[PDB]
């Protein structure tokens, strides 16, 4: 009889578990077994921490599970995230996300042993910069609140503004929660640099849109480069029509992340069970002090995974453990609506029959972004010079 | 009122000769009446933390959680920490796993340890190293969360001080992956300062000095100094670890588990009382495991101000605003030869006295001992001695710590106070540039008594 | 003068000021409160 | 410095790479046989 696997998956509501169960039946039907045998076992998302914990050690842990998936609460809300969830496994040494668009997790410290295979909000910003190229930009700002997500895109949009081309100018820092923002305005304002990258939530980006709104600094020459949060929700009424957004493919109802998951983690068992040692996980938590000795290898082995013949496309690890590829849509709020204006495949930018409309009414980008004269000479107080 | 604070004992240790105090009863002279409840616990599992922690909480209503192990592994302490994401309890760190530090940690959270932080400790071994002179030093960082502001802390401290320092190259190395690609050892061994600085855990430190001893890693010109976190319990000591680590920690031989415990209690009923007695308006108790949306608004982060200036018999028993002691009592131990943690140093706040061990650190470890005693007198052009500058205490660059040993002629009986100075001149610059050729350490004092040679009657 | 002269060679404006204390690149070595620092001088030309 | 290496007993007591890892130049002569330049060479591979 083949040996009896179990893999641990963390999802939401019943029909993902159901496409979940399919998924790896099918995974023992295509790949060959010949001396192991997959289990699907997923939970909830439980309202309150401590009894997801022991639903974790008494569903999952309790088990014997290798890997284990994570997706996102279904909640409209955000209060308890599930940051701290992915700190069980870490006592026992791999958790894939599916959904997961917050870039902590991208941190080696704090997350040591967990992978996903969504693009979050960074990633975005490598979009962003070949929109640097696609125009030829060279002076941009950006304006993020000052939390954990502003720190990593300003990190990585420094690590990716490295060599000797472009650079970014004057970065704006914001306490998410104030409404009064008129001196970023006026700041941002007088600076010569127009190129305006925002990358907040709603509450902010709303604030952002009022107090920018009524200053009369949506015509031509303002260039506004967001994300996905703020054309979404209340901050869609207000965001200027032209403005330049973004939109993941297949944000609700990720079926192939689940059956690609399955697949990706099936040939990690199947393959990862050929060599030597392979130990097992603890029998629950009840007394289980010691770690697991096979950690960083079974998280080598999900992240060497190649899968060009995909349903997502082609799935591909990086040095980090994130998803390479990123399959994005520019669009563009055209009379209050969202038009398809582009799309990303993950290489390039291809652009279809729309022609992109800008804010200000204008139509076509000139060559130059900003010029004009009024020069600053400062001076110290010197009796033999000045 | 009479309110429930819990000990949690984890470890093989009785607690019948623990749980036993007798500072009650009468020490009730606060309105509130607080009460002790020791529990113990055999395994470290996270389900029975877990586990006794909402069973208790719910059984009894408790206010003070004081958490107290004997393990020594921090990822357990940060679990500590997701208690107070249900709990928001004040957690005491006393000793064990609880007793290792974390920098960065959430600005909601409760958790207090009686062990400083990296700052404090860091400028306690800059201190160390400052008084022997100890300049070229090396640096050995993990991935602990936590060295961003370990090694900005040390370049932003040496950085700042008129002494000569000098750094090497802060390193990283790996643990995920063990050392089979040869690559720790292609790190340590660009490693030739004196005093080298560890920052990582027990675990980590066991394969790091497991691999240095076998490349070379341990005898003189190699010292290893680590902080608190990377000992931990003094009663647990392996064998890979090398003769002579210079470690620092808290009380521990003064202060025992009860008297530790017995200050966690004054600390949590004092910061509790104090809201009392001064806003005269307390909210209710801790409400069970899962109901934390309705009590969730009843938390006050007011008495987080109660927990940065806390005094307590006179001394200066207070903590600071990232939730470690601003002011604390370390005391400095270093390891000999029956493998034993054994006081050498006390430092005071501020002032460090160094009366258990003697001026000479090493004793006899294969390799050479001794020293070579110089001793000369203030001659001008030649010898140049100068007074320590008070807003130092140190010399700098090539000026060598004189000593001096005098005695204070009190009428009739004398004592014997030794005052330091800065010695250099001439003699310092030859002596110090065939000293540095022919590699040998030495010692440089001056004359009080006796003067130039001369004959006395007949001698 | 030499302003005028750089100001008359090339067709632009400009605005001198006058510029108050804080001649040495501002070198963060007095211990205030104990928190880290920033870059906002040394070279001395981009305040705003 | 011109060290010297021993062919009599293979590099397991790690001494031919704490001997052979103190060599920084550009040019570094060979004076031994063939059989012993495969374990030197081999060694050496290994090292970088
Ligand atoms: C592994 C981490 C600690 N680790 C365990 C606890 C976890 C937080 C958590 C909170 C609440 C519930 C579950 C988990 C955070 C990560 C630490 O030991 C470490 C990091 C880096 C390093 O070089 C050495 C040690």
């Amino acid at each position: 009889d083949p040996k009896i696997v179990n893999i641990g998956a963390v999802l939401s509501t019943k029909k993902h578990e159901q496409i979940f169960r399919e998924a790896v039946n099918q995974a023992n039907f295509f790949h060959f077994t010949r001396k192991i045998q997959l289990n699907a076992t997923s939970v909830t998302h439980r309202p309150n921490a401590i009894q997801m914990a022991l639903s974790v050690c008494e569903d999952l842990i309790s088990s014997q599970v290798y890997a284990i998936l994570v997706s996102h609460p279904p909640a409209p809300t955000d209060h308890l995230t599930p940051t701290p969830i992915s700190y069980t496994a870490g006592f026992y040494r791999p958790v894939i996300g599916l959904t997961t668009r917050m870039s902590i997790y991208s941190d080696k410290s704090i997350h040591l042993s967990f992978l996903r295979t969504v693009p979050p909000y960074s990633h975005q910003a490598l979009v962003w910069f070949e929109m640097m190229r696609l125009f030829n930009w060279n002076h941009v700002i950006l304006i993020v609140s000052d939390d954990h997500e502003g720190r990593a895109a300003q990190k990585k949009l420094e690590t990716l503004l490295e060599e000797k081309e472009s650079k970014a100018d004057k970065v704006l820092q914001f306490e998410p929660g104030t409404k009064n923002l008129t001196a970023l305005l006026l700041e941002a304002k007088e600076l010569e640099a127009r190129v305006i990258i925002l990358s907040a939530s709603e509450d902010d980006a709303t604030a952002v849109y009022k107090s920018a709104a009524m200053l009369d600094m949506t015509g031509a020459g303002y260039v506004w480069l967001v994300g996905e949060r703020e054309i979404s929700g209340s901050a869609l009424r207000y965001a200027p029509d032209g403005i330049i957004g973004l939109q993941l493919i297949n944000g609700k109802n990720e079926s192939a992340h689940i059956s690609d998951a399955v697949a990706v983690v099936a040939q990690a068992i199947h393959e990862l069970f050929e060599m030597e040692q392979i130990t097992d996980p603890p029998r629950g938590c009840v007394g289980n002090t010691n770690i697991w000795k096979t950690g960083p290898l079974f998280k080598r082995v999900l992240m060497s995974s190649k899968y060009p013949d995909g349903v997502t496309g082609r799935i591909e690890f990086n040095e980090d453990g994130d998803r390479k590829f990123a399959q994005y849509s520019i669009m563009n709020l055209q009379n209050r609506k969202l038009v398809q204006v582009g799309i990303f495949d993950g290489s390039y930018i291809i652009q279809n029959d729309r022609k992109i409309i800008w804010p200000g009414g204008e139509t076509e980008r000139p060559q130059g972004y900003q010029m004009s004269t009024r020069l600053k000479i400062v001076t110290i107080h010197q009796e033999p010079f000045v | 009122p009479n309110m429930d604070i819990a000990v949690i004992l984890v470890g093989t240790t009785e607690e019948v000769a623990i749980k036993d105090v007798h500072e009650k009863d009468d020490f009730h002279h606060l309105p509130v009446t607080p009460r002790v409840e020791l529990v113990t616990m055999q395994e470290s599992d996270p389900k029975s933390i877990i586990t006794r922690i909402c069973d208790l909480m719910s059984d009894k209503k408790v206010q003070g959680v004081v958490f107290g192990d004997d393990t020594d592994q921090e990822a357990i302490a940060q679990i500590l920490d997701f208690i107070s994401v249900q709990t928001l309890t004040p957690i005491l760190g006393i000793h064990g796993g609880s007793s290792m530090i974390m920098a960065d940690k959430e600005e909601a959270s409760m958790f207090f340890q009686f062990g400083p932080s990296i700052e404090q400790q860091a400028s306690v071994m800059l201190n160390i190293m400052e008084e022997y002179d100890w300049y070229i030093f090396s640096i050995v960082t993990t991935y602990f969360p936590g060295y961003q502001d370990f090694e900005n802390k040390v370049r932003s401290t040496i950085e700042n001080s008129f002494v000569g320092w000098e750094l090497e190259e802060v390193i990283h190395l790996d643990m995920s992956l063990d050392d089979i690609d040869s690559k720790i050892q292609n790190q340590l061994k660009k490693l030739q300062s004196p005093v080298i600085l560890l920052y990582c855990t027990k675990e980590e430190a066991t394969y790091i000095f497991e691999v240095a001893h076998s490349v070379g890693l341990t005898g003189y010109g190699f010292t290893w100094i680590v902080p608190s976190l990377v000992a931990g319990d003094t009663d647990t000591v392996p064998d890979e670890f090398p003769t002579g680590l210079i470690s620092v920690s808290y009380d521990e031989w003064d202060y025992d588990l009860p008297a530790r415990v017995r200050d966690g209690i004054a600390i949590i009923t004092t910061a509790a009382s104090t809201m009392l007695s001064e806003h005269n308006s307390i909210p209710q108790s801790k409400s069970s495991c899962n109901n934390i949306q309705e009590s969730r608004v009843y938390e006050a982060h007011m008495l987080k101000r109660y927990l940065i200036n806390v005094t307590f018999e006179g001394r200066d028993l207070s903590f600071s605003e990232d939730g470690y002691q601003m002011h604390p009592k370390l005391v400095i131990i270093l390891l000999n030869q029956e493998r034993k943690w054994e006081r050498v140093g006390k430092y005071k706040d501020r002032s460090l006295k160094m009366w258990p061990v003697f001026d000479l650190y090493p004793n006899s470890e294969e390799h050479k001992d001794e020293h070579l005693s110089i001793v000369t007198l203030e001659e001008a052009p030649f010898v140049i001695v100068e007074d320590v500058d008070p807003l130092s205490g140190t010399c700098m660059r090539n000026t060598v710590p004189c000593r001096k040993q005098i005695r204070p002629e009190n009428r009739t009986e004398e004592g014997g106070n030794y005052i330091k100075r800065c010695c250099k001149g001439f003699c310092i610059d030859i002596l110090k540039k065939i000293a540095k050729t022919v590699k040998f350490t030495y010692d440089l004092y001056l004359v009080t008594n006796g003067k130039h040679g001369k004959k006395i009657n007949g001698v | 003068d030499l302003l005028i002269k750089l100001a008359r060679e090339m067709d632009f404006t400009y605005e001198v000021h006058l510029v108050a204390d804080g001649k040495f690149g501002t070198q963060e070595r007095v211990n205030n409160s104990n928190a880290a620092a920033w870059n906002g001088m040394m070279g001395e030309l981009l305040s705003g």
